[PDB]
């Protein structure tokens, strides 16, 4: 059992099809986004991470762009209609000619170009359905991929079965990012896509004797599974099993402080003229007024700070009786 | 002797006394670090030609290479040294999975705010660290080489954010920060103030504001395939044997044999239920290896009463003593003794392997146990010999439809039973 | 094994432990005195004859059919048919014959189980010595010198024990029969069936094992160390501040071992209450005819009959229950 | 305290102070489950005290080996100690016996003892001791038929 | 409630708390073990018709 | 919490975990002992009903 990042299980994802002329909605990355396809001929080849988009600050940019796969995180002015353009050319072959994507790559931090990423699996001419199955975290400016790809005989729905992803590659793009977009192949074919969200909880993951998982149980899907959790395996015998106890959450806060206004006089202590000596230290009594800490533990002239019960951070949320 | 230590007295009772158990001593050991020879460029992070602004502080992958942290940490030119997770001296010992170089320029009075869960501007708008953060910190002053007497400008820092940054996070934008309640636009208005703060650095600062070169690893360590390792040599591979091994700073001890775990090319070790290894990817031929300490047991020493006797027997607790042929004292082992691995007095029992005595085949009440029916007895020209412990005396009874057998007299007998009642009254 | 379980193959956490004083030895101790007293518990539960008697050849017991709980000597060990039942329906695991899987891991980090003095040969050929000794002689044997009695005259004297005149027997002596032979196979039938009357058995055989897989796991936590492992915290930090994370890692270790002694200590106790029970249901029951109401089974109480079990014993009460009855007056 | 102020010296003295406490938490829990045992033995001797040696027990095998007969008690230091009597026979010689007798058409069975013979006469013995008796209607009473 | 009881309504606390393993587990067990025997101690001494 | 930054609240909430840990500990191992002997209890009343 692991107790970090998941989509629950039986989720309400939201679904997209690609039936004609369409667009792509921007949907948001709060918490980890889910990502699905069953697609032909590799239609999905890309995804744009970002929080604004538009220059303003720095945005990811991953592209497959037939000859190889491109990952680039820059000052991105992305076009509001980002688009690929590709048929039997003189050649025989399919190129894709338009790439009209970004204008502006300003400063860019982080590069990679290795292979391209359509690894298309046995079967071939896509007679079973393609899951290309893509999870994506971005934990303390660490972007983390991982991937599959397996084959589906299911007509329109989302096959019912288990499967588990490998990781890809882990990025250091150390940007923000609260939305997304995803990219296409136009030239005949469908393809759809599924827009889950990735959310902090615990599955019980059932590796099977070769390494491979086979099955997982939510703890906190429905109560079933939360005894499957509570239990740690996957039978449960007839009887009555307690399991988490319930806590009701706060509705609102309140903060309720004196009403008391008057700044207090700090400058007659820091900025006073003199001081008296170590022999007959002087002591000045400050009470009913309104002080900050921050303007004190900010400036940088002064040397030493050591605090004791009680730390520099935390003053400004404290009161004191004198 | 080793039953009076375990006793703290001159005087053993007669029985069995389990006492220190053995472990057999690793034979040799084995190196084996991937067979990299390119020096990890430690040159163009360190001693390059400018740093990035701790700001847009700069980031360098160094992968593939063999680094030798003792260079670093010797030179008599450095001011600070701190490691978090990690010790100085050993990190030469072991490997990294991948190396994050971080290198900017800040302040000498906020050499402090690098340190992870510190409070400080920098921390708080343009680079914060990990609550858990793993790896060294290198810090000493530049101003001779980044300070200029008409003022070096090319340092900058950001004085307001909306909120507080994530851990590593790095941000770009200039977005005018609206400092008062009213909102502005263009390049400067009335409390409106441009996000970047500059600073004149120039070599008449006093100490705690000269310009302090800040280099931070990010590495984390031995949850993955590892590919940057010091400069320890390789060393070839044996089978079968108790040994030192260590693949890609793995110190451990133990016998290795070629298991048959399909490790996905992404996955480098096996652990058991109790989080320890159980196998792992050779660096440098690409199969897989199960590990396992070398046997060992407990040690029990049979023994009569000391005024008796003081002839002696041995037993190994769940070991089948084939191995203790093999227990030579060339290695070591934790008891010194081995006079009594002779031989020819070695009987195998489910309890393990019972030496130093001699097994007949009549029975008699068991004296002293060892264990899985077999317990021991001195007597003789004597010697501690083994038996199988008798139940009784046989006895058949005459069954028959149409007979009875009737006492025809009567014999009083006194019997004695001692039952503790009550033990001592004691207040601490 | 105290060091190797907190301190594993290592010198440098190994002078840490020593400067605790004697907890390993204590440990140890109460462990030793648990292992012993499990031995003293078999020994007294089944020990209870000095002379092992054999049944004869001849099986007329004047129409009493004793083949399913009398041993069988195809088989190669003397196990009867219901003792052979009995065996099967538990699943014991790690029964320590020489290991030579989750018992694995337990024994590579100090955990070893010692195999009982007693083995399930001797203990099935004290069960049938008992057997035999009371369908040859009734009581005599436990009480003095062996005196056989015909089983047709041993009933009468329990239905005379039962309050009921003897010529009821030798009046419905074949009726009689036939009710036993039919109250057997149906017990027959009913352990061959149900699973859940061994429950008792099997749970504290769980309880174990269970307390030793929580041992094994509690070495995985970190006790607010940097990391579980002490091999990599000596390859990362330095011979220092180590000691700063050792000295918790055995603190930790420590506390989960205590926890688990005290557990087993008091899991031994209560084992030890229910085994002096059994003795003493030996004694009474098997032995003797009990006055006692529903101690030796429900009803008027006319004999029982022992047989081995896994890690317990399992009684055949035979008793005498009226069924039909009639309304009179009386004065 | 002699050697550190109590600034350093309070991080020692605590250190001390829980080694301690632990030691004593285990001494405590110790005595406890010993006291637990020694109630059950008491308990056990109380038992054996009001049934051996105020009375005379038929439960077999409690108060000594054997048919009990009596009891003396023995004081002992933490303890006590019994002296069970008990009756044991101890030479007994084989018979023939018969369930019946049938004299005149009827089924004749013993009130209190056995029916024995010695080859040649019958007679009635109680179960524990040999003592024929010459067979007599006292000894006797008829139910059922021979058949 | 271990949790409850160490570390009340503080996710700071719950987070070390989780660190130190299945303590609050095996709490947990043994106040459930005792409180089904103390049923089946009044089943076994009341319902014997 | 409310006083002082996280790390230090960690060297003061390990204290106050390891403290309510021993407590909750000792309070579990007297209800198991208490509970044994209520069962000898139990088992006498059933004896003697
Ligand atoms: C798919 O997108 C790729 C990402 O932009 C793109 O890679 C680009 O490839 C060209 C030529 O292969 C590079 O241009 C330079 O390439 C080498 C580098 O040493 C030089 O020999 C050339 O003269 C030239 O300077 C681009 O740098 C490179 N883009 C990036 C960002 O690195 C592929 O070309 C694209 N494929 C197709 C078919 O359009
Ligand atoms: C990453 O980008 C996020 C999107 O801009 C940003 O969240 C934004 O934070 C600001 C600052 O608080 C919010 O502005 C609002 O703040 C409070 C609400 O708490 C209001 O009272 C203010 O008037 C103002 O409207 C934005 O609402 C918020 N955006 C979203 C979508 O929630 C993050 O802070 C950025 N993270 C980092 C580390 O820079
Ligand atoms: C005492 O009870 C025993 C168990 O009820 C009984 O053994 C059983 O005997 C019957 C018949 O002899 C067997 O039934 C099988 O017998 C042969 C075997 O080849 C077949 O021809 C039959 O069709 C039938 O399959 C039972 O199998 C057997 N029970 C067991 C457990 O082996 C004894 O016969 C009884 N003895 C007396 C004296 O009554
Ligand atoms: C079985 O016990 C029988 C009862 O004791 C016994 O019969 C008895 O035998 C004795 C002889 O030892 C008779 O005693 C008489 O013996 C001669 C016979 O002529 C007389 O002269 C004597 O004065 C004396 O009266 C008993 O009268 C006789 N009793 C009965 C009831 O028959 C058998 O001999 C015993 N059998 C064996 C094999 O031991
Ligand atoms: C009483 O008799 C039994 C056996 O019955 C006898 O068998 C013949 C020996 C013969 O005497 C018959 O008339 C009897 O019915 C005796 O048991 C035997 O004891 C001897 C030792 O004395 C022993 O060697 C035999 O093996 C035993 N028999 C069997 C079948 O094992 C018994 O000892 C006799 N009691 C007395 C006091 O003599
Ligand atoms: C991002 O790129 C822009 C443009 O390349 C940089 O802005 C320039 O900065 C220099 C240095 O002062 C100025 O002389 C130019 O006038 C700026 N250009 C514009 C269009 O404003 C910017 O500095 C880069 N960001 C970082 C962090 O280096
Ligand atoms: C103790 O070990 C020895 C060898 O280490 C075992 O002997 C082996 O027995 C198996 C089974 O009969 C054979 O296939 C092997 O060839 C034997 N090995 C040798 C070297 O002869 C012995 O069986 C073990 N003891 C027990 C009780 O299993
Ligand atoms: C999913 O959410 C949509 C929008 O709120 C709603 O219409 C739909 O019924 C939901 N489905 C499920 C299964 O919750
Ligand atoms: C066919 O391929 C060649 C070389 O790859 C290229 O120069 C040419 O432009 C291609 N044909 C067309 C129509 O683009
Ligand atoms: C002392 O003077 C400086 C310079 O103007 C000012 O910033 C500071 O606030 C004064 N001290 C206090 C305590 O206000
Ligand atoms: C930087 O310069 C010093 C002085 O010449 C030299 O000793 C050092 O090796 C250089 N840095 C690196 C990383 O080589
Ligand atoms: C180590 O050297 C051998 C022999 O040259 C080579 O086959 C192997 O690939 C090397 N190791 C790695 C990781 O490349
Ligand atoms: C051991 O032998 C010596 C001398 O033979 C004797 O004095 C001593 O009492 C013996 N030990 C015991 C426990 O009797
Ligand atoms: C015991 O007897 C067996 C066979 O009965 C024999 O193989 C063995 O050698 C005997 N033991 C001794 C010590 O003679």
């Amino acid at each position: 059992s692991t107790q970090d990042l998941f989509l629950p299980f039986f989720s309400n994802v939201t679904w997209f099809h690609a039936i004609k002329r369409f667009d792509n909605p921007v949907l948001p990355f709060n918490d980890g986004v889910y990502f699905a396809s069953t697609e032909k001929s590799n239609i999905i080849r890309g995804w744009i991470f970002g929080t604004t988009l538009d220059s303003k600050t720095q945005s990811l940019l991953i592209v497959n762009n037939a000859t190889n796969v491109v990952i680039k995180v820059c000052e991105f002015q992305f076009f509001n209609d980002p688009f690929l353009g590709v048929y039997h050319k003189n050649n025989k072959s399919w190129m894709e000619s338009e790439f009209r994507v970004y204008s502006s790559a300003n400063n860019c931090t982080f590069e990679y170009v290795s292979q391209p990423f359509l690894m298309d699996l046995e079967g071939k001419q896509g007679n079973f359905k393609n899951l290309s199955e893509f999870v994506f975290k971005n934990i303390d400016g660490y972007f983390k991929i991982y991937s599959k790809h397996t084959p589906i005989n299911l007509v329109r729905g989302l096959p019912q079965g288990f499967s588990a992803l490998e990781p890809l590659v882990d990025l250091p793009i150390g940007i923000n990012i609260t939305r997304f977009q995803t990219l296409h192949r136009s030239y005949a074919g469908a393809a759809a896509y599924y827009v889950g969200y990735l959310q902090p909880r615990t599955f019980l993951l059932k590796y099977n004797e070769n390494g491979t998982i086979t099955d997982a149980v939510d703890c906190a899907l429905d109560p079933l599974s939360e005894t499957k959790c509570t239990l740690k395996s996957f039978t449960v015998e007839k009887g009555i099993y307690q399991t988490s106890n319930f806590r009701v959450q706060p509705t609102e806060s309140i903060v309720r402080f004196p009403n008391i206004t008057n700044l207090c006089p700090f400058g007659e202590v820091f900025n006073a003229t003199r001081f008296a000596s170590v022999y007959a230290w002087n002591r000045k009594r400050i009470s009913n007024c309104v002080a900050d800490y921050s303007v004190l533990y900010n400036s940088a002239s002064f040397s030493t700070f050591k605090c004791y019960g009680v730390s520099p951070t935390k003053l400004n949320d404290l009161c004191f009786t004198n | 002797s080793e039953t009076k230590c375990t006793l703290k007295s001159f005087t053993v009772e007669k029985g069995i006394y389990q006492t220190s158990n053995f472990r057999v001593q690793p034979t040799e050991s084995i190196v084996r670090f991937p067979n990299i020879t390119n020096l990890c460029p430690f040159g163009e992070v360190f001693n390059a030609t400018r740093f990035a602004s701790v700001y847009a502080w700069n980031r360098k992958r160094i992968s593939n290479c063999v680094a030798d942290y003792s260079v670093l940490y010797n030179s008599a030119s450095f001011s600070t040294f701190k490691c978090y997770g990690v010790s100085p001296t050993k990190l030469n010992d072991l490997c990294f999975t991948n190396v994050y170089a971080d290198s900017f320029v800040i302040r000498g009075d906020e050499v402090r705010q690098i340190a992870p869960g510190q409070t400080g501007k920098i921390a708080d708008y343009n680079y914060k660290l990990p609550d858990d953060f793993t790896g060294c910190v290198i810090a000493w002053n530049s101003n001779n080489l980044d300070s200029k007497v008409g003022g070096n400008h090319n340092y900058l820092y950001r004085l307001f954010r909306k909120s507080n940054l994530k851990p590593f996070e790095r941000d770009i934008s200039t977005e005018i920060y609206q400092a008062g309640s009213t909102p502005c636009n263009g390049v400067k208005g009335f409390n409106c103030y441009f996000p970047l703060q500059s600073y004149g650095f120039q070599p008449t600062y006093g100490v705690g504001y000269q310009p302090y070169r800040v280099v931070v690893l990010s590495f984390e360590l031995l949850h993955a395939p590892a590919t940057v390792c010091g400069p320890k040599k390789s060393t070839n591979l044996v089978k079968n044997k108790c040994v030192n091994f260590n693949f890609n700073g793995l110190t451990g001890t133990g016998v290795l044999t070629e298991s048959n775990k399909k490790f996905l090319p992404f996955q480098q070790f096996g652990r058991d239920i109790a989080d320890t290894t159980d196998a792992v990817r050779d660096p440098q031929t690409l199969e897989i290896l199960d590990i396992t300490p070398c046997s060992f047991g407990g040690v029990s020493v049979i023994t009569p009463g000391t005024n008796t006797s003081n002839q002696v027997a041995v037993l190994y607790q769940g070991v089948n003593c084939t191995e203790v042929p093999v227990a030579i004292h060339a290695d070591q082992l934790t008891p010194t003794w081995r006079v009594y691995s002779t031989g020819s007095n070695v009987f195998q029992t489910r309890a393990g392997c019972l030496i130093g005595a001699e097994y007949v085949n009549n029975s008699y009440e068991c004296d002293i146990p060892i264990g899985a029916g077999i317990c021991a007895s001195y007597q003789t020209s004597q010697s501690i010999i083994a038996y199988t412990m008798s139940l009784g005396a046989e006895n058949s009874v005459a069954y028959s439809n149409n007979s009875i057998a009737i006492p025809i007299n009567f014999t009083i007998s006194v019997t004695t039973e001692i039952l503790p009642v009550s033990m001592t009254k004691t207040s601490v | 094994d105290c060091t190797m379980y907190i301190c594993g193959d290592s010198t440098e956490c190994s002078n840490l432990l020593l400067q605790y004083g004697s907890f390993c030895t204590q440990l140890n101790r109460a462990l030793t005195g648990i292992a012993v007293e499990q031995d003293k518990n078999t020994q007294e539960v089944f020990a209870q004859v000095k002379q092992i008697y054999k049944t004869p050849p001849i099986k007329d017991f004047g129409g009493f059919n004793f083949s399913q709980i009398l041993p069988d000597p195809s088989k190669p060990s003397k196990r009867s048919f219901i003792e052979d039942l009995l065996f099967n329906k538990v699943t014991l695991a790690d029964a320590g014959f020489i290991k030579q899987d989750l018992i694995c891991a337990q024994k590579f980090n100090g955990l070893n189980v010692l195999p009982p003095l007693l083995t399930d040969e001797m203990i099935a050929q004290y069960t049938s010595a008992l057997l035999a000794g009371t369908i040859t002689s009734g009581w005599t044997f436990g009480a003095g010198p062996a005196l056989q009695i015909p089983f047709p005259m041993q009933m009468a004297y329990r239905f005379n024990g039962i309050g009921v005149t003897q010529n009821v027997l030798y009046e419905n002596q074949k009726l009689i029969a036939n009710q036993f032979n039919s109250a057997i196979g149906k017990i027959q039938d009913s352990l061959s069936s149900t699973p859940s009357a061994l429950g008792k058995l099997q749970d504290v055989v769980n309880q174990n094992a269970q307390a030793l897989n929580t041992l094994v796991k509690q070495l995985s936590s970190n006790f607010g160390a940097i990391s579980s492992v002490l091999n990599d915290i000596l390859s990362r930090l330095d011979k220092v501040e180590a000691e700063v994370q050792i000295d918790r890692l055995i603190t930790g270790r420590l506390q989960s071992l205590q926890t688990y002694v005290t557990q087993q200590l008091i899991r031994a106790a209560e084992i030890r209450a229910s085994a002096n029970l059994a003795a003493t249901k030996m004694s009474e029951c098997v032995l003797g005819q009990s006055k006692r109401v529903d101690f030796c089974g429900k009803g008027y109480h006319l004999m029982s009959f022992p047989q081995s079990a896994p890690h317990g014993v399992v009684f055949l009460h035979v008793t005498y229950v009226p069924a039909q009855e009639k309304n009179f007056t009386t004065a | 305290l002699s050697r550190l102020d109590k600034v350093e010296a309070e991080v020692q003295i605590d250190r001390l102070i829980t080694g301690r406490l632990q030691s004593l938490q285990t001494y405590v829990t110790q005595q406890l489950i010993r006291a637990a045992e020694i109630r059950a033995s008491a308990n056990l001797a109380a038992t054996k005290m009001s049934e051996c040696v105020l009375g005379q027990s038929k439960r077999v095998d409690f108060c000594g080996k054997g048919y009990h007969l009596m009891s003396f008690p023995q004081s002992a230091p933490h303890g006590v100690v019994f002296l069970h009597v008990t009756y044991v026979p101890a030479q007994e010689k084989n018979f023939t016996t018969a369930p019946a007798i049938c004299h005149d058409g009827k089924a004749h069975f013993p009130r209190e003892g056995v029916f024995v013979s010695n080859g040649t006469h019958w007679f009635v013995t109680q179960r524990n001791f040999y003592e024929p008796q010459i067979i007599t209607t006292d000894n006797t009473f008829v139910s059922g038929n021979c058949d």
